[PDB]
């Protein structure tokens, strides 16, 4: 018990970094990881960011000078809306991207 | 409560840019020749620009070879890797000497990696539930599992394994967990503050409250070698059967 | 455990381990709202110390009835004593202007009426001045509806305000810590 | 005459005086008497030197007060005496500019009383009875002075704003949409002035010789030491050795008060004659009830349970705005932390998405909304809200409380 | 019962003593044994001395008593003794 309380601390996740290869060949084949790390570049979740980055980014140049404030969260009857939007819209993206 | 042992008075060699030595700093007194050929190996070894280079020194017992060596060692720093060990440590029982040394060049050579990653936290809620659309019996693949936190609550379903991985974990609904969602699987804080006391003893920890909002995101850098990937890589790391 | 250890299938059942030395002769038994939790005796007795505590002292410490009556649905006889209210009269000699100004109406006849009512929130009940639904509006307008608990309780030492080595007693289940507190626990806590 | 005048009722004491003057006339709404048969007046028991037994006769009941011989006449005391209050005067009241801001709380009954005798005894021309809740936010229309206190980390006036009102006899929350009250959740604590007097004296019973009698000894100490937990309960009991006082007992003959003497001062090797009460194991039961009641053995549920209730009534077009817009006041709030421990314990329940905006003055602050109503009559807002002369005779006054200045208005 | 909160392996001491005279015929047979004498709970800061060799076939296999009674440590590696090392600093540090 005196031991095992850095774990989380600073644990790299090999697996999540696909170095287990040695305890992954029970059911792997050749050909189909293949096909997958073609159809794997991009190409398939790039493109909603983009779209989601266009709102986000339209509604930040102009709309977006008070939009985040939360002075204006506080004193407004729409900018706190708009604040509410930016930080969703973000945490999409960001989520989306990672 | 000290322990100095023929050494820990000796800190670095004592330089300049321009090669000019001390004559009594860091440990060390005299040897203007020796320090100028250390400090420009060093600065070489620096600028990680080659490999394989060596050098011979013909010193007596005494002369200064072990507290140059750990001079040296020093100069580059903890998170640089060094293993300097006996001559008579190569011969071996359980590998041949020359695998060995083979060993401890992967060792020597260094590293630093890094990850990005993500994790969530006690419960505040629970409500378990797809359909068969054959002849299966059913087909469970979402349950909103609660997630309270300190810093905001944010409840979320994920696969059905990060379900399973709440069953392994054997959380109640008062019960914090810890799941990275790289894997979906779970890391155990403990029980919870808030819905226990439900009994003057436990063995089981109440375990503090998590703190911060739920949706904790983080970076690690870690600097490792490559003989630790190749021992871990050698043995099984999971398995559940004999 | 000691692995093929001796037992004869005598209970072992891992939630149920009864023993005693005798002395009573007995086993076990067999056969997030306050609101669900416990019943309305206690909590009647709890409104009722705290409506105690509302009284400050004498004036107001037999005024528990009324605050009960209110709830439910020359201390304290009014604020008119003549040492209090026809001496005012002189108390303000230092400067005022007191003058009727006002015609004669029934608006001018309730600034005296009423002044001197006699009248509580009571009677204010028992009065037609405010119908029905005003006195609910009052009092449920307040209360709430199911958020008792989203924070986790405290039981604090009753007597001192221990944190660690806490301990109930046998038969009161009174929250204490200091064994030192059992002295008086069990002379007039229990 | 274009200059109003503004008066802060409440259920122990009002702040009178003219709306044009920013300091204050505390017309303490509170009787008594002593342990010698007569009565004294609203304002007289602190001169005295009988601290033996205490005896309230105030004309305030549980929630309010329901009778107006002595009372009004109280007021009278009070307003209607420019010697002792200078300056301020309330010679009849034929064009006086009076906003009686009242604890519209009250019946609508009570409404009416109080508008009869202010405007047939004090016979008024000038008058807008709304809760000084209204008109605190009128902090951003001239130079306020305000602490901008988030708690995520350790007209004119302002148009959104939920307030929290403190007092003696009772501690109300309302949310004020767009500067009208929504009086359908007039939340009450149950906790209050003389509650928290009762708790201490009964805390300190178990702990020395008898307060029940020596109320006001209570009501000095927790003058003097009592105060909200900077953290959380468990963090400020683990070193209660540090801050233990021991509270030196008035002279009871010839000394106005008692005193303490701290441990962490050296500056008083005075003793005293009478015997000296160690203050030890008794701090940090009282301030945890304001926001865990269960302490109180009570079924309040706690501030928390209220506020978030509060909120959730409130739709998502003010309801962050609205925590973006919170404001405490009345005389509790003085006590320190209170508004930065809420707001911790709130962004602990508060989700990730709605930030957090809580306003405390420093001080009472309870005279600073009526300082803050003061500026605002100042302004000419309070002058197109109004009632005229001709408003009260030839329809009957009950429908003033009815739709313009009552609690069902804004209901 | 010398419990221990991180154990779970609740320790038996045998018998022990009320304060009592249970009923009133002939009785109270049958109890001559050591009774409790401390308090109800203390803290106990209880000090346990062991070597390097205990630590590392800790280190080296998930079950270490084995290996220390029979003696099949198995030549555990330098890591080992280098986060020992570390470890042991930090914690005489600490
Ligand atoms: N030039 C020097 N200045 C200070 N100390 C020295 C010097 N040379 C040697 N020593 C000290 O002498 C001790 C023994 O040296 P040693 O390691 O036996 O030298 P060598 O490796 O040449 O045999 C070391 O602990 C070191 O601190
Ligand atoms: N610094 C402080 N700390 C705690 N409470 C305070 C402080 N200053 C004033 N108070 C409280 O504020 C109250 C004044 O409120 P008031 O409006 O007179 O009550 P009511 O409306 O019931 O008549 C006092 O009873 C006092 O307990
Ligand atoms: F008038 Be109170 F006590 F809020
Ligand atoms: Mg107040
Ligand atoms: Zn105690
Ligand atoms: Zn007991």
């Amino acid at each position: 018990k005196l031991f095992k309380k850095n774990n989380q601390v600073n644990r790299v996740d090999l697996d999540f970094l696909n170095l287990v290869f040695t305890l992954n060949d029970k059911d792997l084949t050749s050909y189909h990881a293949e096909e997958i790390s073609k159809l794997t570049c991009v190409k398939n979740f790039v493109e909603e960011v983009n779209k989601l980055r266009e709102t986000n980014k339209q509604l930040q140049e102009e709309f977006g000078e008070a939009s985040f404030l939360n002075f204006q969260d506080a004193n407004q009857y729409f900018k706190y809306s708009n604040k509410q939007k930016l930080e969703g819209t973000v945490d999409m993206l960001n989520f989306l991207k990672m | 409560v000290t322990r100095t042992a023929a050494h820990t008075h000796i800190k670095g060699l004592g330089l300049d840019e321009s090669g000019v030595a001390k004559r009594v700093e860091g440990g060390f007194v005299g040897q203007i020749e020796a320090r100028e050929a250390c400090g420009v190996i060093v600065d070489l070894i620096k600028a990680k620009k080659m490999s394989g280079r060596a050098i011979l020194l013909a010193g007596g017992p005494s002369t200064g070879k072990t507290a140059l060596a750990l001079a040296i060692s020093q100069e580059l720093g903890p998170k640089v890797p060094f293993c300097p060990l006996v001559g008579s440590e190569l011969y071996s029982v359980e590998v041949k000497k020359t695998e060995t040394l083979m060993e401890n060049f992967r060792r020597a050579i260094g590293l630093r990696i890094k990850e990005t990653k993500e994790v969530y936290e006690e419960v505040t809620e629970l409500t378990p539930e797809e359909n068969p659309l054959g002849g299966y019996g059913k087909t469970i693949s979402h349950v909103i599992v609660g997630l309270k936190s300190a810093k905001g609550t944010k409840t979320l379903r994920l696969d059905p394994t990060i379900y399973e991985s709440i069953q392994r974990e054997k959380v109640s609904i008062g019960d914090v967990i810890y799941i990275e969602a790289n894997t979906g699987a779970v890391k155990r804080v403990g029980r919870s503050d808030a819905y226990a006391t439900e009994f003057d003893l436990e063995t089981e920890e109440y375990v503090p409250l998590p703190k911060g909002e739920v949706h904790k995101k983080k970076e690690i850098v870690q600097d490792v070698t490559l003989h630790d990937l190749d021992v871990a890589n050698a043995r099984p790391q999971g398995g559940q059967d004999v | 455990k000691a692995l093929v250890e001796e037992i004869d299938k005598k209970t072992y059942n891992p939630d149920i381990y009864f023993t005693s030395l005798d002395p009573q002769a007995r086993r076990y038994t067999s056969k997030h709202s306050f609101e669900e939790r416990y019943t309305q005796q206690e909590i009647l007795q709890s409104d009722r110390r705290f409506m105690e505590l509302n009284t400050e002292n004498f004036s107001d410490l037999p005024n528990v009835p009324t605050l009960l009556s209110d709830l439910t649905g020359y201390g304290h006889g009014w604020v008119l004593k003549p040492e209090t209210l026809r001496e005012i009269q002189l108390s303000y000699k230092s400067t005022k202007l007191p003058k009727p100004k006002r015609k004669n109406t029934n608006r001018i006849v309730a600034l005296k009426k009423v002044l001197s009512s006699k009248r509580n929130l009571h009677s204010f009940l028992d009065s037609a001045l405010l119908n029905l639904m005003d006195k609910n509006v009052i009092y449920h307008n307040v209360y709430n509806k199911r958020y008792f608990k989203v924070l986790p309780l405290i039981t604090t030492c009753s007597i001192c305000g221990g944190y660690d080595s806490i301990s109930s007693c046998v038969n009161c289940g009174n929250k204490i810590c200091s064994v030192s507190c059992f002295k008086l626990h069990n002379e007039t806590r229990c | 005459e274009t200059p109003p005048i503004v008066i802060d009722n409440g259920s122990y004491e009002i702040k009178f005086g003219p709306s044009t003057n920013k300091k204050p006339f505390r017309a303490l709404n509170a009787l008594a008497k002593d342990k010698f048969g007569t009565s004294y007046l609203s304002n007289h028991i602190k001169n005295i030197k009988d601290i033996s037994s205490i005896t309230f006769r105030r004309p305030h009941e549980l929630g309010q007060l329901t009778l107006w011989e002595l009372e009004s006449c109280i007021w009278d005391y009070c307003l209607f005496n420019p010697s002792e209050f200078d300056g301020f005067d309330l010679k009849e009241g034929k064009g006086h500019h009076l906003v009686a801001s009242e604890s519209c709380m009250t019946l609508p009954e009570l409404s009416k009383h109080a508008d009869q005798v202010i405007f047939e005894e004090y016979e008024f021309d000038s008058l807008f009875k709304s809760p000084v809740a209204v008109f605190v936010p009128f902090t951003k229309s001239y130079k306020g002075e305000m602490r901008t206190i988030s708690g995520k980390d350790e007209s004119d006036y302002h148009d959104f704003q939920l307030v929290i009102d403190s007092g003696f006899n009772c501690t109300w929350i309302i949310p004020v949409l767009k500067g009208i009250p929504y009086y359908k959740a007039v939340k009450k604590l149950d906790i209050g002035g003389r509650f928290l007097t009762g708790l201490l004296k009964e805390t300190l019973s178990f702990r020395h010789y008898n307060m029940m009698d020596e109320t006001i000894l209570v009501n000095n100490i927790k003058e003097q030491c009592l105060f909200v937990s900077p953290v959380s309960y468990f963090d400020s009991f683990k070193t209660k050795d540090k801050h233990a006082l021991e509270y030196v007992l008035p002279d009871f003959q010839t000394s106005f008060l008692g005193y303490v003497r701290n441990p962490r001062k050296e500056n008083v090797p005075l003793p005293e004659d009478a015997q000296i009460i160690t203050l030890t194991d008794e701090l940090f039961t009282i301030p945890e009830t304001f926001f865990h009641p269960e302490i109180s053995q009570i079924t309040k549920p706690g501030i928390v349970e209220a506020i978030l209730e509060s909120l959730s009534m409130l739709p998502e077009i003010v309801r962050p705005l609205m925590v973006g817009n919170i404001v405490c006041t009345g005389g509790n709030f003085n006590l320190p932390n209170f508004a930065q421990r809420l707001a911790a314990e709130l962004q602990r329940q508060l989700p990730t998405d709605w930030t957090c905006h809580v306003s405390v003055p420093e001080g009472d602050c309870a005279l600073f909304g009526w300082e803050v109503m003061s500026q605002f009559a100042k302004t000419d807002s309070y002058r197109k809200a109004r009632v005229t002369r001709e408003e009260y005779y030839e329809h009957g006054p009950d429908w003033c409380t009815k739709h313009r200045f009552g609690y069902q208005n804004w209901i | 019962i010398s419990i221990d909160k991180a154990s779970g392996k609740i320790t038996k001491l045998g018998r022990s003593f009320a304060r009592s005279r249970d009923y009133d015929a002939m009785g109270a047979d049958t109890r001559f044994v050591q009774c409790p004498e401390g308090e109800l709970q203390k803290r106990k800061t209880v000090v346990h001395t062991v070597s390097l060799h205990e630590i590392d076939v800790i280190n080296s296999r998930t079950q270490g008593f084995l290996a220390l009674f029979t003696g099949d440590t198995g030549e555990i590696r330098s890591e080992v003794r280098d986060q020992i090392n570390t470890k042991v600093a930090e914690w005489k540090e600490e």
